[PDB]
C-alpha cells in the first residue's frame, strides 16, 4: 500500500473487467477443514485424491486444493493456522458444542488484532464493544473479579480467588466480556491456558463455514441487540458425507466468491503485538 | 461452382494413395432391430515345452476359443456363440539360465495396454439375420475384469515354479464389421474390439525373478471361469443401365432453378451430402470417386496441356519445331496449331481452330474465367440427378461422376473479346467476328486470335452467335445487357430465361438435353 | 499460380500426420529396450 | 510397468466460455482487423496451443 | 405478453371463485389423527370449513402415516394441498428432500443404471430415486469411462452417498459421469431438471425451531410464501388454526400453470 | 480508500520534517536476541535489568526492551515467532554452522510468503528465482526425485526411495532449491520435519542481524551470481560479550535506523497483507 490518502475517481467508465473467477483459478489456494468423523465415514484411501480430479472440473490445478483434519471443535478452535488463501471450513453442528461452534466461528469469520496480558502483574479495563478478551488452549478456567475505583473488590477480596467469578470452566477457546469500563482483577489457569487481549473488526473476506446439521443459528454479537448474518455463513443440509464433498465441489466458486482473496498475509491471525 | 467441385477433385487425390495404401495393410495377407446383448466369452491357451530334461518351456500364447450358451431377451431364449481372439500381445521371456537343468520360458504372451480382445458374436434371432445392410451401430456395454490363475510349472526336481496373478479390463472400442467361414456357411457379424487397461493384482512368477508385472498372462487367463460375461445394449440405426436412366431422368430438370444452382461453390462436402450409405462408401468413395478421375479423360489431357508448357519453356534451346498461328511459340495456342494429329473431310482454319478449341476450351475451365462455365451447367446436372436417384452403393458413385466430364457437353464454344470485337471458337465447326455493338461479322482470323487467347481471360459462351443474333433482333437488347450476356453474367441471363422466355429457353435447355453421357 | 502449389502445400500439412500414423502400425514392430537399469555398490567373499 | 493409465479430468463447457468472454474486452482494435485480412487457413489456427 | 395499460379496476374478491370452484386436500401423519380420538373429526371440521367458505364436497383428508412412504407417493390429489409436518429431529432431511418434492415443480425421465453411466448438467439437474429402501452408490468416470477412485467393475469401491432412504435427492459434481449402483429391486431413480415452483402446497411445519436448509448449495437459502410453521400445542388446535386461517393459506399459494403431460 | 491503489505526487516542498527517532522511542518495542553462551558469560543475574537501565540513556521507557535466549542458531531457526516491533539478532560465529546461519539469516532479513505441502499425494515444482521450499524442525531429512513430463523418474524410480537423491541429511533449517520448472516426488521425513512452499517477497524492515567474528560471511542468495548486502546485515568485532551488549545499547539507534517501521505489519496495509 503507502496508499490510502487521496481519493480514487469515481467515474462510471462503466467497463467491467470480465470473470474474476480465471485469475482466482490460477494464483489461489483452497483449505477443507472437516473434522474426523466426515473422513472417517467415507473410509477410502484415496478420496482426498478423487475429489482432487474432480476439482480440476471446476477449475482448480492439481497442487491447489488441499484437506486439514481437525478431530474436534475444541481442537480447531486454538491452534488454527488458517494455511492457505481461501478456508472453507466444515462444521456438523453438535448441539452440546454450540457455544465452543460459536467463539470458534467468531474467530475465523472475524478480522483480530491481540496484545498479550499479564495477569499475575496488572489490573486492567475492556474499552468498547469490540474490545473482548480471547483466551484458549488445554483447559481454559476464568476467574474475574471486579474493582471499583480504588483497587478494591465488589463482591470480592482481590485476595482470596475463592471470592471470585467464575465466568468459564475449562474451555478450549473462550471469548470473555465484561461490563465495559471497569477493571478486573483476573485468575486465568495460565498453566493450561493463554489469555490475550483482543480488538476486533474487520471480518474475513476467506472462510466459510458451512453449516452441518440441525436448524443452526449462530450469534457473533456478545450483544442481544444485534445478529449479524454474512456470506461467510453458509449452511448444507446432512445426507452422507460423500453428498457433503461433492456439493462443496460442484459449487467451490460460488462458495469462494462469498469470500475473495487478498486478505491472508499471516500465518495464524492472533495478529501479535 | 462446378469450377470447385470439379478442380477441388484433381487437387485432392494426392490423398488416393495414403488412403488406398491403408486397406492394404489392413488387407488381407428403412428398419431398425433392439436387442440387450448378452457376450460370453472364454480365452484359450497353448503351452508347448522344450524337449530334453524337462526344465524348459518354449511357448505359453493365446489362442482363439470359441463359447456357446443361451440367455433370454425379450421373453425369447436366444441361442449365441462368440469366439475371442487377441491382437498386440507382448512377447516376454524368463531365462533362469543355459544349464538343462535352469528353468526357462522361451515366449510368453501378455496383452496391456497396447493389445486388443476381439469377441466374435453371432445369434440365432431374425433382428439379426436381416442386418445386410448397415447404415449405422454404438454399444454400450459394461466393463470386465479378466484376472489370471495360477499355472504351476513342474519341474522333474524339487520346487515347482508358479505363474500367478495378472489383470486387464475390457471396455467397449470402436463397432465395425465381421463374418464368420466354417467348414460350409458364414455367420455375419460386427465383432467389437475391447481395449484394455491394466489392472490389480499384478502377476510374477514364484521362485524366479518376475514380479509387479502388470498385464494378463496367457498362462491360464480364465482363471478357472467357465466364461466371462459383457452385457448391455446396443442400438442400430439401419434402411450400361444406369445412364439410360439418367437421360430421362433429365428431360425434367426446370431452368431458372438449374442455372441458379451454378452459382453455389457445390463443393466436396456438398455433393456427398445426401447420398445416405452404409458404411465408408462415399468417405473412401470421395476417395474412389477421385481413384477413377486421376485416371481418365480429363486427367490426362489436363496433366498434358502442363507438360507441353514445361517442356517447351525448359526446352527453347530446343523447342520443338512445331508451328504457331499467332506471335509466338505457346503450347494453348500453337501446340494445338501443329500437333493436327488427326485428318481429312472440309476448311482449314476449322481444323486448327478446332485443335485449338479441343485445348483452349474444356481444358481452359479446371483454372480460371468468368461467369457460369460450362462445367458449372455440367456440376448443376450431376447434383441434381445424383440425387433424384436415392441410392447408395459404392461401385457406383465412382466412374459414373468422372464419365460424366468426359462426355457432357459433348462440343461447345467460346470467345475472347478485346476492343469489341467478339472473336468465336465455334468448336468442331464455325468461327466468326463481331463489332460487339451492332451484332455484325468481318473476316476472323487465325492470327488476331492466336494471342488474345493464349494469355487472356476468356468466356465459356453460355448463348452463341446463332441463338444471340436472332435474339439480338425480335427484341431489343439493351447496349448495356448485351454487354454483360457477353462475360456470361449471371443476372442478366438468369433474367431472360426467367422472364422473357423466348428464345433464350432453348440455347439454354438444349445444352441440358447435351449432357445426356 | 505458385501461388497456390505453394501455399497448397502448407494447407494440406495437416495430412502429413494422419498418413505418417499409417506406416507405423503397419511398419515393423517397436520395443520398449529402456528396462529401467541399476547401479554398482560392491560386497564379497569372507571365509578362511 | 505401470499398471493403469493415468486420467485427467477436463474442463467443462459452461466453464471455459465465461473466461472466453473476459478475455475478449480486451483485444483491440485495430490489430484485430487487419488479421482479417490474413488468410489465416488450416496450418494457422493450429500452430500455437 | 400482455398490454401494460394501467387504469385501476380491481376484481374484487378472488376468493370467492375459490371457493367455488376449487378442492381443499389436507395431508396429515397418522399420529395427528390418533391423539384426535373421535370418529366424526374429519366431519365436524368440514361444517367448520363452510364458515370459511368450502362447500360440503369441498374439503378431502389424505392420511400419511410417515414423511418416509408420504414423501414416495405425493400423488397430491386435490387442487390445493396443504401437508402438516411434525417436526421429528432425526427425520430433518428426509422431510427436506420431502419438501424440496412437493414445493416445487419437477420434471423427469427414467434411468437405466445398468447400461448408461450418466452425469448432472446443471444446478438444477438432479437425481430423484425413491421407494422401500433406496441405496445409492457411485463412481465418478474420468473422460475414459475409467474409475476416479474406483473400478467400474466391483462395486464395493464405489462411494456410497445413500443408505436405504425411502426419498433422496442426490447431487453430484456436475458435468462428470458416473456408473451408478442402485437397488433397483427396492428403488427406483429417476433424472429430473427442476424450476417452476409450486403454486400449492403449503408445508406447514409442527414444531422446533424450524430453519431448515431447502437448496444443495451453501450459498443461498430460500424462503417460500408456500413454506409455513405453527406452534404446536394440540392437534386440535392446528386444525382448528388451519380451518380458522384457510384463505390466508390459499392465498399464499394459488392454482398451477404447468403443462405437465404427466396428467 | 483502502483497495491499495496507489498514486502520489511530489512536490519539494522541502520540509524536512524533523528527529525521526522521537517517535520510535515512546511507541516501538526492541528485542534482543542471543545466544546461551552470551548470557552465561555475563554471568549476573540482573544483567537483563542493568542494561534495562541503560538503555533509559538511549531513550528506551523501562517496559520497552525485551531479552529472548535462542541456545542454539538450529533451535532460533525453528518458528521465529520474533516477538518485537524491531528484532536485533546477535549471531555468535561458529564456523561448522554457516550455512545453518545463512539459512536462519535468510529467513528474518526477508519477507516470505508460504502455503503448505503434501508430500504424501502431489509431486511439486519451483516456479522462479523467488519460489524456494523452506523445511524445518527436529531432524529435517529431504530426498527429491525429478520427473520428466511423464511422471517418471529421471535417475530415479517414482517407487523406491533409496534411488532419491538426498539433498537435507538432518537440518532444523533448510531452504531448498531445485532446477526451476520440473517435477520433483518429494521423500521429507514429515515425522520430524515439516516442508512448505514459499515464495521469497519484501525484505524485512527489522532485524538486524548481528555478527559477532570472523572476518564475515553469510550470503543469502541461493545463485552465484548475485551478493547482496543490506543494511539489516551488520557485523561487530568480538573482545567479550558484556562489550558487545555496551556497544548495542551504546549504538541503539543507529541499528533501529539501519530497520526502522516493519513495512508489512504496518497498520497502513490491506491488498498487500500483513
Amino acid at each position: 500500500n503507502y496508499g490510502i490518502n487521496l481519493p480514487i475517481t469515481g467515474s462510471m467508465d462503466t467497463a467491467y473487467a470480465n470473470s474474476t473467477q480465471e485469475e482466482t483459478f490460477l494464483t489461489s489456494t483452497l483449505c477443507l477443514y472437516y473434522p474426523t468423523e466426515a473422513a472417517t465415514e467415507i473410509n477410502d484411501n484415496s478420496w482426498k485424491d478423487t475429489l482432487s480430479q474432480l476439482f480440476l472440473t471446476k477449475g482448480w490445478p492439481t497442487g491447489s486444493v488441499y484437506f486439514k483434519e481437525y478431530t474436534d471443535i475444541a481442537s480447531f478452535s486454538v491452534d488454527p493456522q488458517l494455511y492457505c488463501d481461501y478456508n472453507v471450513v466444515l462444521m456438523k453442528y453438535d448441539a452440546t458444542l454450540q457455544l465452543d461452534m460459536s467463539e470458534l466461528a467468531d474467530l475465523i469469520l472475524n478480522e483480530w488484532l491481540c496484545n498479550p496480558m499479564d495477569i499475575t502483574l496488572y489490573y486492567y479495563q475492556q474499552t468498547d464493544e469490540a474490545n473482548k478478551w480471547i483466551s484458549m488452549g488445554s483447559s481454559c478456567t476464568i476467574k474475574v473479579c471486579p474493582l471499583n475505583t480504588q483497587t478494591l473488590g465488589i463482591g470480592c477480596l482481590t485476595t482470596d480467588t475463592a471470592t471470585f467469578e467464575e465466568v468459564a470452566t475449562a474451555e478450549k477457546l473462550v471469548i470473555t466480556d465484561v461490563v465495559d469500563g471497569v477493571n478486573h482483577k483476573l485468575d486465568v489457569t495460565t498453566a493450561t491456558c493463554t489469555i490475550r487481549n483482543c480488538k476486533k473488526l474487520g471480518p474475513r473476506e476467506n472462510v466459510a463455514v458451512i453449516q452441518v446439521g440441525g436448524s443452526d443459528v449462530l450469534d457473533i454479537t456478545a450483544d442481544p441487540t444485534t445478529a449479524p448474518q454474512t456470506e461467510r455463513m453458509m449452511r448444507i443440509n446432512w445426507k452422507k458425507w460423500w453428498q457433503v464433498f461433492y456439493t462443496v465441489v460442484d459449487y467451490v466458486n460460488q462458495i469462494i466468491q462469498a469470500m475473495s482473496k487478498r486478505s491472508r498475509s499471516l500465518n495464524s491471525a492472533a495478529f501479535y503485538y | 461452382m462446378a469450377s470447385l467441385i470439379y478442380r477441388q477433385l484433381l487437387t485432392n487425390s494426392y490423398t488416393v494413395d495414403l488412403s488406398d495404401e491403408i486397406q492394404e495393410i489392413g488387407s488381407t495377407k428403412e428398419m431398425q432391430y433392439n436387442r440387450d446383448i448378452t457376450i460370453r466369452f472364454k480365452f484359450a491357451s497353448s503351452i508347448v515345452k522344450s524337449g530334453g530334461l524337462g526344465y524348459k518351456w518354449s511357448e505359453i500364447s493365446f489362442k482363439p476359443a470359441n463359447y456357446q450358451y443361451t440367455y433370454t431377451r425379450d421373453g425369447e431364449e436366444v441361442t449365441a456363440h462368440t469366439t475371442c481372439s487377441v491382437n498386440g500381445m507382448n512377447d516376454f521371456n524368463f531365462n533362469g539360465g543355459s544349464l538343462p537343468t535352469d528353468f526357462v520360458i522361451s515366449r510368453y504372451e501378455v496383452i496391456k495396454e497396447n493389445s486388443y480382445v476381439y469377441v466374435d458374436y453371432w445369434d440365432d434371432s431374425q433382428a439379426f439375420r436381416n442386418m445386410v445392410y448397415v447404415r449405422s451401430l454404438a454399444a454400450n456395454l459394461n466393463s470386465v475384469i479378466c484376472t489370471g490363475g495360477d499355472y504351476s510349472f513342474a519341474l522333474p526336481v524339487g520346487q515347482w515354479p508358479v505363474m500367478t496373478g495378472g489383470a486387464v479390463s475390457l471396455h467397449s472400442a470402436g463397432v465395425t464389421l465381421s463374418t464368420q467361414f466354417t467348414d460350409f456357411v458364414s455367420l455375419n457379424s460386427l465383432r467389437f474390439r475391447f481395449r484394455l487397461t491394466v489392472e490389480e493384482p499384478s502377476f510374477s512368477i514364484t521362485r524366479t525373478r518376475v514380479s509387479r508385472l502388470y498385464g494378463l498372462p496367457a498362462a491360464n487367463p480364465n482363471n478357472g471361469k467357465e466364461y466371462y460375461e459383457v452385457a448391455g445394449r446396443f442400438s442400430l440405426i439401419s434402411l450400361g443401365e444406369l445412364r439410360e436412366e439418367f437421360n430421362a431422368l433429365s428431360q425434367e430438370i426446370a431452368m431458372s432453378q438449374l442455372i441458379d444452382l451454378a452459382l453455389l461453390p457445390l463443393d466436396m462436402f456438398s455433393m456427398f451430402s445426401g447420398i445416405k450409405s452404409t458404411i465408408d462408401a462415399a468417405k473412401s468413395m470421395a476417395t474412389s470417386v477421385m481413384k477413377k478421375f486421376k485416371k481418365s479423360g480429363l486427367a490426362n489431357s489436363v496433366s498434358t496441356l502442363t507438360d507441353s508448357l514445361s517442356d517447351a519453356a525448359s526446352s527453347i534451346s530446343r523447342g520443338a519445331s512445331i508451328r504457331s498461328v499467332g506471335s509466338s511459340a505457346s503450347a494453348w495456342t500453337d501446340v494445338s496449331t501443329q500437333i493436327t494429329d488427326v485428318s481429312s473431310s472440309v476448311s482449314s482454319i476449322s481444323t486448327q481452330t478446332s485443335t485449338i478449341s479441343r485445348r483452349l476450351r474444356l481444358k481452359e475451365m479446371a483454372t480460371q474465367t468468368e461467369g457460369m462455365n460450362f462445367d458449372d451447367i455440367s456440376a448443376a446436372v450431376l447434383k441434381t440427378k445424383i440425387d433424384r436417384s436415392t441410392q447408395i452403393s459404392p461401385n457406383t458413385l465412382p466412374d459414373i461422376v468422372t464419365e460424366a466430364s468426359e462426355k457432357f457437353i459433348p462440343n461447345r464454344a467460346y470467345r475472347v473479346i478485346n476492343n469489341d470485337e467478339v472473336f468465336e471458337a465455334g468448336t468442331d465447326g464455325r468461327f466468326f467476328a463481331y463489332r460487339v455493338e451492332t451484332f455484325d461479322e468481318i473476316p476472323f482470323d487465325v492470327q488476331k486470335f492466336a494471342d488474345l487467347v493464349t494469355d487472356s481471360p476468356v468466356i465459356s459462351a453460355i448463348i452463341d452467335f446463332k441463338t444471340l443474333k436472332n435474339l439480338n433482333d425480335n427484341y431489343g437488347i439493351s447496349r448495356q445487357q448485351a454487354f454483360n450476356l457477353l462475360r456470361s453474367d449471371p443476372r442478366v441471363l438468369r433474367e431472360f430465361i426467367n422472364q422473357d422466355n423466348p428464345i433464350i429457353r432453348n440455347r439454354i435447355e438444349q445444352l441440358i438435353m447435351q449432357c445426356r453421357l | 499460380m505458385a501461388s497456390l502449389i505453394y501455399r497448397q502445400l502448407l494447407t494440406n500439412s495437416y495430412t502429413v500426420d494422419l498418413s505418417d500414423e499409417i506406416q507405423e502400425i503397419g511398419s515393423t514392430k517397436t520395443q520398449n529396450v529402456t528396462i529401467n537399469l541399476g547401479p554398482f555398490a560392491q560386497t564379497g567373499y569372507a571365509p578362511v | 510397468n505401470s499398471v493403469t493409465v493415468r486420467q485427467d479430468l477436463e474442463r467443462q463447457l459452461g466453464e471455459l466460455r465465461e473466461e472466453f468472454n473476459a478475455l475478449s474486452q480486451e483485444i483491440a482494435m485495430s490489430q484485430l482487423i487487419d488479421l482479417a485480412l490474413l488468410p489465416l487457413d488450416m496450418f494457422s489456427m493450429f500452430s500455437g496451443i
